[PDB]
RNA sequence: CAGUACGAGAGGAACCGCGGGUUCAGACAUUUGGUUCGUGCGCUUGGCUGAGGAGCCACUGGCGCGAAGCCACCAUCUGC
RNA sequence: UAGCAGCCAGCUUAGAACUGUCGCGGACCAGGGGAAUCCGACUGUU
RNA sequence: UACCGAUUGAGCGGCUCAGUGAGGUCCUCGGAUCGCGAG
RNA sequence: CCGGAGCGAAAGCGUUUGCCAAGAACGUUUUCAUUAAUCAAGAACGAAAGUCGGAGGUUCGAAGACGAUCAGAUACCGUCG
RNA sequence: UACUUUGAAAAAAUUAGAGUGUUCAAGGCAGGGCCCCCCAUUGAAUACCCCAGCUAGGAAUAAUGGAAUAGGACCCC
RNA sequence: UACCUGGUUGAUCCUGCCAGUAAUAUAUGCUUGUCUCAAAGAUUAAGCCAUGCAAGUCUAAGUGCACACGAGUGAAACUGCGAAUGGCUCAUUAAAUCAGUUAUGGUUCCUUUGAUCACUUGGAUAACUGUGGCAAUUCCAGAGCUAAUACAUGCGCGCCGAGACGCGUGCAUUUAUCAGUGGUGACUCUAGAUAACCUCGGGCCGAUCGCGCGCCGGCGGCGACGGUUCAUUCGAAUGUCUGCCCUAUCAACUUUCGAUGGUAGGUCCGUCGCCUACCAUGGUGACCACGGGUGACGGGGAAUCAGGGUUCGAUUCCGGAGAGGGAGCCUGAGAAACGGCUACCACAUCCAAGGAAGGCAGCAGGCGCGCAAAUUACCCAUUUCCGACACGGAGAGGUAGUGACGAAAAAUAACAAUGAAUUGGAAUGAGUGCAUCCCAAACCCAUGGGCGAGGACCCAUUGGAGGGCAAGUCUGGUGCCAGCAGCCGCGGUAAUUCCAGCUCCAAUAGCGUAUGCUAACGUUGCUGCAGUUAAAAAGCUCGUAGUU
């Protein structure tokens, strides 16, 4: 190619997104924003495909345009932006408050919270940058840039800020025993404790991750990011948290549900 | 770039020796006994046979307690017990190699109302098929090749538009009332 | 035209391989600055990505800076006496980086008069502090002898093809004694 | 003249008039081209006069351009 | 001690810039070449 | 159906020696023209 | 004498005697301690016939000549070579 | 360090395969149940992805190194 | 389904091939009633192209003094932003591309996200007006005006010395010096400081537009847009390791003129012989370098397979490459762009013969080439992209048309007495219109009701009937003729094999044939073949790589 590509293919689009085959050639392809592209959702496909608010894609424009839709607070009209990890989606229209939070497997869910909550996020500390002055920043995964931080911060932290005034907190120091959730490779969704961290110099750290009902497993450090201090957490769990039900396990859940029902 | 899949698989297969005398007749056999229109139906039905049993095969291969073995097993016992041609009492997975085409041909829409006495002969079964007159609750089928599920077993009657059952007459019943 | 590129180079087996595409233009090379010592001529070019580069084209005035004390000062640039490249670069008096140039030593002769309050080139509390400095105040007798004609034997540390600028530095220490030797042997 | 006479066609002339040419003959140098030891002008190789300047020698040193003469259906003019 | 200082001595080679009217083994000196046939092998001799 | 065969056999392509070299790009200076500068 | 006997990697090798170097097997409570097996492109040897330069040339004998034989016989046979 | 086992990581589509009566099927990824909603966390799994690279165990098999002209390993100090 | 059968002989047992058998590719012969899905000018020609079209783009919010108008509605133009995405084709390309892997602490990045940073100046210009030239062009020139978010101007520490000032407002930039705020396996990192530098072809501190009037000349409400330096995000370039087919009738190759490396520099966004200069004499190769061939784009994959394999992959997804052949550059964040430009080459268009203009391997369509491949159709409603934008545009895409490339479902009858174009009443389709549904309008399917079958004339073909191989010692014709036959053979006047009639067999809306490809084939044998006599162990021995 000559330059940055605009367009997306159906098939080429990641998988997590449950996009049909029969529909349409293009996927929306999500608009530059905090979150990458593989590891993002975006606007349309949550209003349309998840909440099916609406049916096209021509109405999600009407949705967005007439300022309903608001992002971590500030108010968003692009129909392809990326919503990503922890980011928070009001509806004053409906008082509906989403924040996407991963499945049990690796897909996104419809995860309402309430508007207490909806007033905070949480934000992985990606590098502390010393600007002018000697005055230190903190990246943090949703590319926001916070000055003076807490000098407790570190490179693998994550701190819980407010939307609308956009300063920390608190924060969870990274550590061992403290809860964390895995944001991709295979592990996508699980939730558990941290109990080891296996460090290779030169290369990814690879961290142990044990989850309540004990089914221990491990990922890279990049994919960690931790949700609550110990084992209680800070934001509201999805319903079927971390557990992975195998095959077997889920087939028996779903019988006995079918009966029940 | 279009949006289409292009897949399709076939559901048939030509055997080997095209000129088997010990193969042509008890392929005819089959043919006249169930009511079948050409020798496709025939290697369709031994074909569906051979995907079972190949996949049976493979799992007779896996030790047992293996967790792909009991999940894909159970799926695939319960899913012929569920049509019919698996019986409960013995539903193991190398029963599967001891299943023959004329258990699956016994499941077919045609033989079947056939045997609940709703059609005079299995010729008489599936020219009234393609007639929409039967249904399976309530869902009028048009295909003799309908494989009847033991959850539907009990509802395969004729549509309430047919004059077998309740309904208004065809149209050559009418045609010599009005002449006549 | 001018291309950077490598795959029409041999490969380390001695064999020649074929082309994979054409000429790309984040591959290009352009002509070099030649910066020649006159009047400052400076175009600016633009570059990758919309920035600009300075392609000086003639320059005459320095900021060098020295070694042994801090003097830093904006000086003319006189001619070039040595590169290491080729000499065919100090005939046409080229101001490239790394290369010996004769500079003007009026300011760091006026900086150390001012400083120590002692020829270089030929209040009761005031005093004490300029006392204080002339006990560090002896100059190596290698530059001592640059002062005396004016001329102090700097090496630009600046490309001056790249940001425009011809600054450097005061060749001294060992440095100097390095230099010095190679252009008595040219002389000689 | 003429696509006419002539001829079923296919084909197809001639006189008057007009414009050129072939061969030959007699001239001629405005023009083009050839020659140029007016050894005219410039340049140049080797050597020589101590050098510059100015020049010479190598049976016309060589090269570029070239006047005047002479010259070519290789230019032009005339031929009852 | 990865040898230096002083002094002396010629004659060649390579590269580069500039320059004259693209002229430069400038006179002089100084092989035209290729494909084949016949005869004698060649140098020499008459 | 291939092979040898005088005919410097003939034709059609690929990559290149040398010469000639259009046209851009930079570098030196060149100032029609316009109001010391832009050109 | 001379053999379903010996030796040699094969080709090949048979009178007596001497000289030179080499070899298998056997014998060993000697020594070294894996140094081995088979091996592309390489290399030695290699019947008879044939080629080149000398010596020699009894027999035999390609070619060739001749005498037979035959329908023919430049073949088989014979005499010279 | 080869082998072996585990983990990490991996584009989908395709293949295998779970669920689901497009009238059946090829297929699709949807759709089922009750009298303006609610329940089935409605579903939209999972496996495979050589070799090489990365990681953590095993130490059989196959290579490999260690002390011999010793200052070789531990002490002494 | 881990399969075999005919053919050497008088007969036999073998080696062996030829022939048969079954999928899969295109092409073709004959044939065809429903319904669904779907490939489709790749193979010869990266051959040539008429014509139309395919990229344009306004918000309450950069300019807007014509129309039509009670300010607004709307045009042209300028300033923006796009046109570097998409689409198409497979010519080139054998450690190249590409696929995993991995680095950039060897780099740049428009847009998007978050950090940071005078009560109003000056001169032009388009549209417009008007005089015009040329045979002609998205051709321009002369003159007269007028706007900007256009284009340019502008409001504590170190020195000094009686511990009172001056310079650095600050961040960028460039060089030099030195003390070790927060990180990293590992900065010559990021921050502190000093000395100055700071490009006129000078880096930045809003001379900007909105809807709104609320109050004490002054302070205020909410938004849009733009710039600097750092993050991010989409990336893009250049590297790391491993992996490609055939060929030795290619065994040495590279190195004047960069081949391998060193040093200094130039250049680039940045690393590097990327280039230059000076030195060193290296680098690759029997584990196949180098050269040549490819009807070679690589891969995800596809076909066929008991296990191993063999073959295919122009083709909708990813990456790369190229827009007739090469080369050069402009603009921009991004191009060595060709639905941009400038040259030469080939081809080709118009012409007052002076000149002008061109690139369908984009969507339709034409020609040519061939065994071989469709409509000069409809709409931006779905899928998404672009733009000053909820509104515009999009042959990208979607929907129809052509279509036996193929895949799924599935009619051509069913039911009763009588000894069959006999009889008898029933049963829904094909078709045909009419409503509804469908769909941007249409079309198709589906739901109803009205017509609609007795040779239910609403007729099923395509190859065979000696063997292999299911199926006539039939009848007529021909008489080694014509013809059949994959192979063995048949036809020599009583042909089960030819030409036909009848009959029968096989598959069936299909089926035959031709050429590739796979299994057959343990006739390429790693699994798994052979070398006494059927094709076969070098005449023998030594000998390195290799293997063990
Ligand atoms: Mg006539
Ligand atoms: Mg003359
Ligand atoms: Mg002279
Ligand atoms: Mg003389
Ligand atoms: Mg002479
Ligand atoms: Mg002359
Ligand atoms: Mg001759
Ligand atoms: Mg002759
Ligand atoms: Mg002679």
């Amino acid at each position: 190619a000559r330059g940055p590509k605009k367009h997306l293919k159906r098939v080429a689009a990641p998988k997590h997104w449950m996009l049909d085959k029969l529909t349409g050639v293009f996927a929306p392809r999500p608009s530059t924003g905090p979150h990458k592209l593989r590891e993002c959702l975006p606007l349309i496909i949550f209003l349309r495909n998840r909440l099916k608010y609406a049916l096209t894609g021509d109405e999600v424009k009407k949705i967005c345009m007439q300022r309903f839709i608001k992002i971590d607070g500030k108010v968003r009209t692009d129909i392809t932006y990326p919503t990503g990890f922890m980011d928070v989606v009001s509806i004053e229209k409906t008082g509906e408050n989403f924040r996407l939070i991963y499945d049990v497997k690796g897909r996104f869910t419809v995860h309402r919270i309430t508007n207490e909550e909806a007033k905070y996020k949480l934000c992985k500390v990606r590098k502390i940058l010393i600007g002018t002055k000697g005055i230190p920043h903190l990246v943090t995964h949703d590319a926001r840039t916070i000055r003076y931080p807490d000098p407790l911060i570190k490179v693998n932290d994550t701190i819980r800020i407010d939307l609308d005034t956009g300063k920390i907190t608190d924060f969870i120091k990274f550590e061992t025993g403290n809860m964390c959730m895995v944001t991709g490779g295979a592990n996508l969704g699980r939730i558990g404790v941290i109990t080891n961290r296996e460090k290779h110099p030169g290369s990814f750290d690879v961290v142990h991750v044990k989850d309540s009902i004990g089914n221990s497993f491990a990922t890279r450090l990049s994919n960690i990011f931790v949700i609550g201090k110990g084992n209680k957490p800070w934001v509201s769990l999805p319903r079927g948290k971390g557990v992975r039900l195998t095959i077997a396990e889920e087939r028996d859940k779903r019988l006995a549900a079918k009966q029940s029902s | 770039p279009v949006a289409k899949t292009w897949v399709c698989s076939k559901t048939y297969v030509t055997p080997r020796r095209p000129f088997e005398k010990s193969r042509l007749d008890q392929e005819l056999r089959l043919i006249g006994e169930y009511g079948l229109r050409n020798k496709r139906e025939v290697w369709r039905v031994k074909f569906t046979l051979a995907k079972i049993r190949k996949a049976a095969r493979e799992l007779l291969t896996l030790d047992e307690k293996d967790p792909k073995r009991l999940f894909e097993g159970n799926a695939l016992l319960r899913r012929l017990v569920r049509i019919g041609v698996l019986d409960e009492g013995k539903m193991k997975l190398d029963y599967i190699l001891g299943l023959k085409v004329e258990d699956f041909l016994e499941r077919r829409l045609q033989t079947q109302v056939f045997k609940l006495g709703l059609a005079k002969s299995i010729h008489h079964a599936r020219v009234l098929i393609r007639q929409r007159h039967i249904r399976v609750r309530k869902q009028v089928v048009n295909i003799p090749s309908f494989v009847v599920r033991l959850d539907s077993q009990k509802h395969i009657d004729f549509s309430l538009r047919s004059p077998y059952g309740g309904g208004r007459p065809g149209r050559v019943k009418r045609k010599n009332a009005k002449k006549a | 035209g001018i291309s950077r590129d490598n795959w029409h180079k041999r490969r380390r087996t001695g064999g020649k391989r074929k082309p994979v595409h054409k000429k790309r233009k984040y591959e290009l090379g352009r002509p070099a600055a030649n910066t020649k010592i006159g009047p400052r001529r400076i175009h600016t070019i633009r570059v990758r990505g919309g920035n600009k580069k300075y392609r000086a084209l003639r320059l005459d005035v320095g900021n060098f800076s020295w070694g042994s004390e801090c003097c830093t000062r904006k000086t003319r640039i006189i001619d070039v006496v040595y590169n290491a490249s080729n000499n065919e670069l100090v005939r046409t008096k080229t101001l490239v980086k790394n290369c010996v140039v004769l500079v003007d030593s009026t300011p760091y002769r006026q900086w150390y008069e001012s400083h120590y309050a002692l020829p270089l080139g030929r209040s009761k509390k005031v005093q004490k502090k300029f006392t204080l400095r002339r006990k560090t105040a002896k100059i190596s007798p290698l530059l001592e002898e640059q002062f005396l004609q004016g001329k102090l034997l700097a090496c630009i540390s600046s490309r001056p093809g790249q940001c425009g600028r011809a600054d450097g530095y005061v060749l001294e220490g060992k440095e100097l004694e390095f230099y010095l030797r190679k252009i008595k042997a040219k002389k000689g």
